[PDB]
């Protein structure tokens, strides 16, 4: 039911370990960094809202502190879970090569020799 | 009470669910629940009245009993191995004992009773803790004990959460109850894919977390603790009831909202373990938490029920107290769907 | 003409203790508006105690 | 205009106003810097530059 | 497992079996979660002792101790209950439905 | 062994004085005789009925003192430990946490009985 | 639910039940119209009985200026009927 | 087989908790509570527990003596019940005492599982441990060394009793 | 338990109709049982007879259907040499909630009992036959 956290060598509360760094950052445009801004600014936005101010024009720092934070916190998220997606891949591949003889390699025959029953539409 | 009294009686809630999830051994996870009990009586009767009264009895003999069993359990698992970890039960009868009263401490069915009557009872803010806060423990305790989960006791406990969740909410008209309904609903949901995944279950948590404090907080907002009450919010601030519409559509599990994540994933991910028959039964039961949320926003926020005219004079003042997380609570609550794959940060 | 919007006989469906009322739940009343109860008068005998004359 | 002290004068509160705006730019500098370090430890780490 | 063991181990069931039914008076389902504490405090000790973990002699002190807040939280919430009421009974709390 | 021939014999002693006490002189009970004693006159309620706690604080108070003493009667074998420092220091934190709480309910009017 | 819609026959057949349970009152000689003092020979005190008879009966109290004109059985029946708003 | 004291200890506690359970008057199931509590602690006296049992024996003497006063005050009616003054009562007990009688025939008749695990009986004398070496107590060593092994403990167990306290007076206060 | 469910289980499926009515009698009987102790722990009766009385009814209504089902579905199983086909196990639902319909006296849910018993009971079939489980074990 716990598949990744009693994997050998984990620091309990790291959130990013070293090995991270080996892999390429987000770049600061990726989409899902651009959606967690207007996520934000929709955060303001209704924040604007609930008060009774002026939706779009009241309070600009607050709508830039929204977005800022948002963004920062976003980005992390981004290399977390690429991190773990990466070790995801590692470790599967991994086994499968320390496991010949539980995914072998079964010559593939062509279309013009596997025998396919035909069913007509009619 | 004081505010110094209160704050430190939060601060022990909080301090006892702590102990209760970093603890390694049976006797501290017992003692981090029994605190989280024995600062939590209290703050369910901040505002003194014989309902208050009421509700914090029922929940203390519950929790009680559910003490003393987790004990049991405790002890029974020691005596056949002279083990205090809390690593998985080498006993059928301590893990059945266990299951049980974690059941109990989170409200399943069929130990859901005192969840409404409790929520009921206390105020909004009480009710706010009670249904977000205490099930991070027994949630997390299950959690670490899942690989010694008998499939059929626990699978049995959520249908039955789910089912009783529905029905017991078709037929209330206080917000409450409606509230403690959809929570025992929802735990339902949380541990039906616990001995399959327990990061989906984290994941169920923490997206019911957000809804939850989100739909208190506009509850507190517009203080209303009845149907009809909650009528007249719409002739005095339009787009609390809008945003409430929203996140009432988003309890329900509607794509493309936030509420249908979890839904989504624990069915896929029971599809991986070829169960088929039980995600189908309990998505179409959870058609039943849509319809009373389809009935409150129809009576709140999409048709404008008659108003008093007392209510004129409310349209001169605004809130002196504003709550800082409910924007970004309710936004977390809707729009957090196409950030679906950042669940893989959570394993 | 105009668009239908909810009357009073609408509201009061939403306004008893329950939906769906059933003749059990039918004496079942609405809490109070504040979360209070009027208070019972169970009045608490005093003790009465003879003292003397022996 | 109003009767009350209305807590919002005129002039905005220039403290909370600079405390916002200089979070936000210590927020952005700092993922600019990191963004840069992430890149350079990548590439010296796998060898590209 | 001795016949003692046994014997604990029903007369935990028996006083989970007492609190889980109730007559009228609270005070006595408050005394069966005290008979649970006192049960598990003898089986944990019996345990603890047979196997000789002599650090784990200390565990049942602190069961005890835990035992008393408990205790004092009924308590607590009696009294108040008894000034709603001016009786212990359950019939009386059930001013919440489901 | 010896305790239990001990409690024995002093149980079977005070049994055998209430049985001559009740078996040896001559009995003459009537209802007059064995009626409640109010020092001339019939009670006018029960004495089953309810009977004020007016210090039932203190009382509740009494349960949770009552285990700082099972928490404080190891300390002789305690004193004997390497250790001195944390053991002090430990039980010193105890009496402070036992004397705040003293404090608080003394502070808080919490020792002065109900009126 | 509560105690089903309570009738005038139900009223006026529990009024005579506890007529007849009175002593002083021979029970085939006793009427719904019967006055108390003139056919049944009853005194002022006897119907003040009947009267804490009829409260214990139907569980609630009557006063001295009512209970002063309920003088037979039906009488009884009226009041208890416009106490207890029954039409019918 | 040896006098099996602790067998009729045990039996005698049963009985205390069957007679509690069936919920008489608090009076007397705060004295059925008693006799267990004495009766336990000379069980854990049998086994070397002298400390564990006289302190439990204490503990419940004090809590029972407060239950006795809280009993007067709140717990009360005109006619107390005993045992034999209920038929719901007296059925209660005595279904505990045959159920007990039961399930000590099944255990030392014959070899079955009743709920966890099945047994012989054989008396406790057999599973003890014939150690042979020391100037003190292990069980009083064990105690004591929450003072300097469990600091975490007694950190936890101070702060719950000062929570306590706070917690009543916060609950008793009513307005 | 389910010690009951592999009784029942064991008797092949066209052969010993007595013995799989008396299975499927048991399975009901329990079922009823079980239903009519939440009933009187949450709704009290007002008297230990009445209680007794609801008690039997309950019983003896789940009991009948356990009996009619099993009883029905076997001998149409045996009688259309069909052994593993749904339809017998249809058949055995409907039988079942006609007695149901029969038992409390009423049109409409003897139909509804008929119609929904009979496809549970077709799909439990399907499902024995291709191994549907519904407590699946975590195989990943
Ligand atoms: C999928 C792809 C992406 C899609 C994006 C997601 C969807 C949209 C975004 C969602 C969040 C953003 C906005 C939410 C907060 C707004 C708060 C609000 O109330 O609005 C009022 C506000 C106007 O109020 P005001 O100006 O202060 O003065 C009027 C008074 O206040 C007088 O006002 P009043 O309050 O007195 O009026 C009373 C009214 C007040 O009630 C309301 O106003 C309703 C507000 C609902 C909040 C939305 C929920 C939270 C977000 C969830 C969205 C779910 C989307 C999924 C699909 C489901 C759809 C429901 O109450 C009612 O009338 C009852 C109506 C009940 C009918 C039921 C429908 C209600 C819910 C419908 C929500 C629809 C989604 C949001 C659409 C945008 C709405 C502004 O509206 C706005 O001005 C904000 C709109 C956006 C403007 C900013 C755009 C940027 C500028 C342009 C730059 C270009 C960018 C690109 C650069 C390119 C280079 C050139
Ligand atoms: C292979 C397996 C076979 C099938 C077994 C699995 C399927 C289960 C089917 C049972 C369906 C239960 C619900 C149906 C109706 C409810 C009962 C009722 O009172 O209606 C009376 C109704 C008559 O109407 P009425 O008397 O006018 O109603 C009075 C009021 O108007 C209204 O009535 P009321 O107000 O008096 O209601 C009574 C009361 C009480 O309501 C109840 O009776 C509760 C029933 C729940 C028991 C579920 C049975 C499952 C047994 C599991 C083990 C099976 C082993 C085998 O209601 C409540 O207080 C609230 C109920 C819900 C609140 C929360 C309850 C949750 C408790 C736990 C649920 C189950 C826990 C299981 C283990 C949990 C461990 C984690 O029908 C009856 O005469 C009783 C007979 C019911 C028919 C049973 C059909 C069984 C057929 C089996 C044949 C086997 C075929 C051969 C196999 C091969
Ligand atoms: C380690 C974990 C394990 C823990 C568990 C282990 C437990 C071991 C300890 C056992 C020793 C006992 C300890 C004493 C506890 C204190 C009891 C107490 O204080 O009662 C207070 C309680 C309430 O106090 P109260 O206010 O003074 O009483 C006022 C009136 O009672 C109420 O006023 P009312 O008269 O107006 O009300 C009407 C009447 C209503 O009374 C009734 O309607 C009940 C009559 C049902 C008859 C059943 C049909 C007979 C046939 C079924 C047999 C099955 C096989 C048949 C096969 C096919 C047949 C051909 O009374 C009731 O409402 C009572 C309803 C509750 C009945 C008993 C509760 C049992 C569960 C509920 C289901 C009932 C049975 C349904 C069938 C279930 C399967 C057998 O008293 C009672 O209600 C019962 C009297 C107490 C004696 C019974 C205690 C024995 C049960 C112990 C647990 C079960 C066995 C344990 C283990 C065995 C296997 C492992
Ligand atoms: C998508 C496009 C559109 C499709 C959807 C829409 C169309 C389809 C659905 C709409 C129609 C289907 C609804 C089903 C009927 C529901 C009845 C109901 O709700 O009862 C509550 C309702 C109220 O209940 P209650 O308040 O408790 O009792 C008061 C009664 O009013 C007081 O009643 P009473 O005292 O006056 O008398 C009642 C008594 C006596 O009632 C009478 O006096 C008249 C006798 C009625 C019995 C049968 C009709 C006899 C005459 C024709 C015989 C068959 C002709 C040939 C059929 C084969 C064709 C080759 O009834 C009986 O004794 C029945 C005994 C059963 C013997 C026959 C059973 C055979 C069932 C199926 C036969 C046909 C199979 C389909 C073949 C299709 C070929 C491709 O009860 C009734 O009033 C009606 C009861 C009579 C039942 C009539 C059913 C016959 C129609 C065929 C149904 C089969 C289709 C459904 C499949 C599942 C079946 C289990
Ligand atoms: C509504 C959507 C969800 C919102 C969730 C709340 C967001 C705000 C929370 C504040 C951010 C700080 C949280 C943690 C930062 C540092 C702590 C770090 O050390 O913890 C690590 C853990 O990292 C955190 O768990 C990651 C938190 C990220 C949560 C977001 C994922 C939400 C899923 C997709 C929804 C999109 C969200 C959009 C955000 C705005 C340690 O890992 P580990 O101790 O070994 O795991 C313990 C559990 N195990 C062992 C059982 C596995
Ligand atoms: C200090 C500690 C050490 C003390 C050691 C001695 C302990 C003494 C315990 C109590 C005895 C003191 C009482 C005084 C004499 C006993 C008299 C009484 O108990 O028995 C009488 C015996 O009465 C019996 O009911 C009738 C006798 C028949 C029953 C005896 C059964 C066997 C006898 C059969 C005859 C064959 C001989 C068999 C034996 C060898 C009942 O008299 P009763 O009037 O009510 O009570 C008032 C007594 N008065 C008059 C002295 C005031
Ligand atoms: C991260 C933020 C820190 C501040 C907030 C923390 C909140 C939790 C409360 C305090 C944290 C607990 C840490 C202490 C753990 C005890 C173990 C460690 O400290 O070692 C002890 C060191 O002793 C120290 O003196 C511990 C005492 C310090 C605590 C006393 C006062 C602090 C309490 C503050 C919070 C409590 C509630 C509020 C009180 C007012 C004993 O080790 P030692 O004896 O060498 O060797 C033992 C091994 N042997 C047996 C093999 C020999
Ligand atoms: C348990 C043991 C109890 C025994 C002790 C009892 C002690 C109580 C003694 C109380 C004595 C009094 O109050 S003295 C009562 C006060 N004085 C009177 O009642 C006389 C004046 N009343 C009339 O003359 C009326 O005409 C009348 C004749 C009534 C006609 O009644 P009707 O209108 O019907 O016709």
């Amino acid at each position: 039911m716990t598949m990744m956290s009693g994997r050998p060598g984990r620091v309990p509360l790291q959130f990013l370990p070293n090995e991270a760094r080996s892999l390429p950052p987000p770049k600061l445009t990726d989409p899902r960094l651009v959606y967690m801004g207007f996520l934000g600014y929709c955060s303001g936005l209704i924040d604007n809202a609930i008060r009774r101010r002026p939706v779009v024009s009241a309070g600009l720092h607050r709508q830039l502190l929204y977005v800022t934070s948002f963004v920062f916190f976003g980005y992390y998220l981004l290399k977390r879970q690429d991190y773990m997606y990466a070790l995801r891949d590692h470790d599967m591949f991994a086994y499968v090569k320390s496991h010949p003889e539980d995914f072998p390699e079964k010559d593939k025959k062509t279309y013009g020799e596997i025998l396919e029953e035909f069913h007509p539409v009619r | 009470m004081n505010p110094i009294i209160y704050t430190t009686l939060i601060m022990t809630v909080m301090s006892g669910t702590m102990l209760v999830m970093i603890s390694s051994h049976w006797l501290l996870i017992w003692i981090g629940f029994e605190m989280n009990l024995l600062a939590m009586i209290p703050v369910l009767m901040k505002n003194f009245n014989p309902r208050a009264t009421e509700a914090a009895t029922k929940y203390f003999l519950t929790q009680a009993t559910a003490s003393m069993m987790l004990m049991m359990a405790i002890i029974i698992n020691l005596l056949y191995s002279g083990q205090w970890t809390i690593t998985k039960m080498f006993n059928p009868v301590a893990m059945t004992m266990m299951t049980m009263a974690l059941a109990m401490k989170l409200g399943l069915s069929p130990f859901h009773f005192w969840v409404p009557e409790v929520t009921q009872g206390i105020s909004l803010q009480a009710g706010l803790l009670l249904l977000t806060w205490q099930k991070l423990a027994p949630l997390s305790v299950l959690c670490q004990i899942s690989q010694s989960i008998n499939p059929n006791l626990m699978l049995t406990m959520a249908m039955l959460s789910i089912l009783i969740g529905g029905w017991g909410g078709l037929n209330q008209t206080q917000l409450r109850k409606i509230m403690a309904y959809s929570s025992i609903a929802h735990m339902g949901w949380m541990t039906a894919v616990l001995p399959y995944n327990t990061t989906m279950t984290i994941l169920n948590l923490l997206i019911y977390i957000t809804m939850t404090l989100a739909m208190f907080m506009l509850l507190i907002h517009s203080s209303a603790t009845t149907t009809l009450s909650l009528s007249h919010t719409w002739n005095k601030m339009p787009v609390i009831t809008s945003l409430m519409m929203v996140t009432l559509l988003s309890m329900g599990g509607l794509p493309p909202l936030s509420g249908f994540m979890p839904k989504w994933m624990i069915i896929q991910e029971m599809t991986k373990n070829e169960s088929i028959i039980m995600p189908t039964l309990m998505a179409m039961t959870a058609l039943l938490n849509l319809y009373f949320y389809m009935r409150l926003a129809y009576s709140s926020s999409l048709t404008m029920f008659p108003s008093t005219n007392n209510m004129k004079m409310k349209w001169q003042f605004e809130h002196t107290k504003q709550m800082k997380l409910l924007p970004t609570m309710i936004v977390l609550s809707t729009l957090v769907l196409p950030m679906t794959p950042a669940l893989s940060s959570l394993n | 003409a105009r668009q239908w919007q909810p009357d009073v006989e609408w509201a009061e469906q939403f306004g008893g203790a329950v939906m769906y009322p059933t003749k059990e739940t039918a004496h079942w009343k609405p809490p109070p508006w504040n979360d209070v109860d009027p208070p019972k008068d169970t009045l608490v005998s005093n003790l009465t105690l003879n003292f003397g004359p022996q | 205009k109003f009767y009350i002290r209305e807590p919002p004068h005129g002039s905005p509160d220039w403290l909370k106003v600079g405390l916002t705006l200089g979070t936000s730019v210590f927020l952005w500098i700092y993922l600019i810097k990191q963004h840069k370090e992430d890149v350079l430890e990548y590439k010296r780490r796998n060898g590209l530059e | 497992m001795p016949l003692v063991y046994m014997n604990i181990i029903m007369a935990f069931a028996i006083a989970l079996a007492g609190l889980l039914m109730y007559r009228s008076h609270l005070m006595s389902s408050l005394l069966c979660l005290e008979g649970m504490m006192l049960s598990l405090f003898i089986m944990s000790t019996l345990i603890i002792l047979n196997t000789h973990f002599t650090l784990a002699n200390m565990m049942p002190i602190i069961l005890l101790v835990f035992a008393a807040c408990e205790a004092a939280l009924g308590l607590s919430l009696l009294v108040m209950v008894s000034n709603t009421y001016g009786t212990d009974y359950v019939q009386n709390l059930n001013l919440l439905q489901c | 062994m010896n305790i239990m021939l001990t409690l024995l014999t002093n149980v079977t002693l005070a049994s055998l004085l209430v049985l001559i006490a009740f078996w040896l002189p001559q009995l003459n009970a009537y209802s007059e005789k064995t009626s409640p004693y109010e020092c001339g006159f019939d009670p006018m309620g029960s004495a089953r009925l309810p009977f004020s706690m007016k210090f039932f604080l203190v009382a509740i108070t009494f349960l949770l003192f009552d285990l700082e003493i099972a928490l404080l009667l190891p300390l002789p074998w305690a004193s004997q430990t390497n250790n001195l420092k944390t053991m002090l220091t430990m039980a010193l934190f105890l009496l402070i946490l036992l004397a705040a709480s003293l404090a608080y309910e003394w502070t808080q009017k919490g020792l002065e009985w109900a009126e | 639910s509560d105690a089903p819609p309570l009738t005038l026959e139900a009223i006026k057949d529990r009024v005579l039940y506890v007529l007849k349970l009175y002593d002083k009152i021979d029970p085939e000689k006793l009427s719904v119209n019967s006055h108390f003092m003139k056919d049944l020979g009853l005194d002022s005190l006897d119907q003040v009985e009947i009267i804490m008879a009829m409260e214990d009966e139907f569980g609630f109290e009557i006063p001295d200026i009512d209970a002063e004109k309920l003088m037979c059985p039906q009488e009884i029946v009226d009041y208890i009927a416009d106490k207890k708003d029954v039409y019918e | 087989m040896t006098m099996y004291i602790a067998f009729i200890l045990s039996t005698i506690f049963v009985i205390g908790f069957v007679g509690f359970s069936s919920k008489p008057s608090p009076i007397y199931g705060g004295l059925g509570l008693i006799v267990s509590g004495g009766v336990g602690c000379g069980i854990v006296l049998n086994f070397g527990g002298s400390f564990l049992g006289l302190m439990v024996f204490l503990i419940y003497l004090g809590g029972m003596l407060v239950v006795f006063g809280y009993t007067t005050a709140m717990a009360t009616e005109m006619y107390p019940e005993v045992w034999v003054s209920n038929k719901t009562v007296f059925g209660a007990f005595v279904s505990g005492l045959m159920m007990e009688f039961c399930m000590v025939y099944y255990a030392l008749k014959e070899e079955e599982v009743e709920i966890i695990f099945k047994f012989n009986g054989l008396g406790d004398w057999v599973i003890y441990d014939t150690g042979d070496s020391g100037f003190f107590s292990e069980e009083a060593m064990g105690i004591a060394a929450l003072y300097s092994y469990g600091t975490w403990l007694v950190i936890v167990t101070g702060w719950s009793l000062l929570i306590g306290v706070v917690v009543i007076m916060e609950i008793t206060r009513g307005n | 338990a389910k010690t009951l469910l592999h009784k029942y289980s064991d008797i092949p499926e066209g052969t010993e109709c007595h013995r799989k009515a008396y299975a499927s009698t048991s399975i009901g009987g329990a079922t009823g049982l079980i239903v009519s102790a939440y009933s009187i722990a949450l709704k009290p009766p007002a008297s230990f007879l009445e209680g007794v009385a609801r008690t039997g009814r309950y019983t003896f209504t789940s009991a009948a259907i356990g009996a009619i089902f099993g009883l029905t579905s076997c001998i149409s199983a045996q009688v259309r040499e069909k052994p593993d086909d749904p339809l017998n196990y249809f058949i055995g639902g409907c039988a079942g909630g006609l007695t149901l319909g029969a038992r409390t006296r009423s049109y409409g849910i003897g139909a509804a009992a008929c119609a929904y018993m009979g496809l549970t009971a077709a799909l439990v079939k399907m499902g024995q036959l291709e191994g549907w489980q519904v407590f699946a074990e975590p195989k990943v």
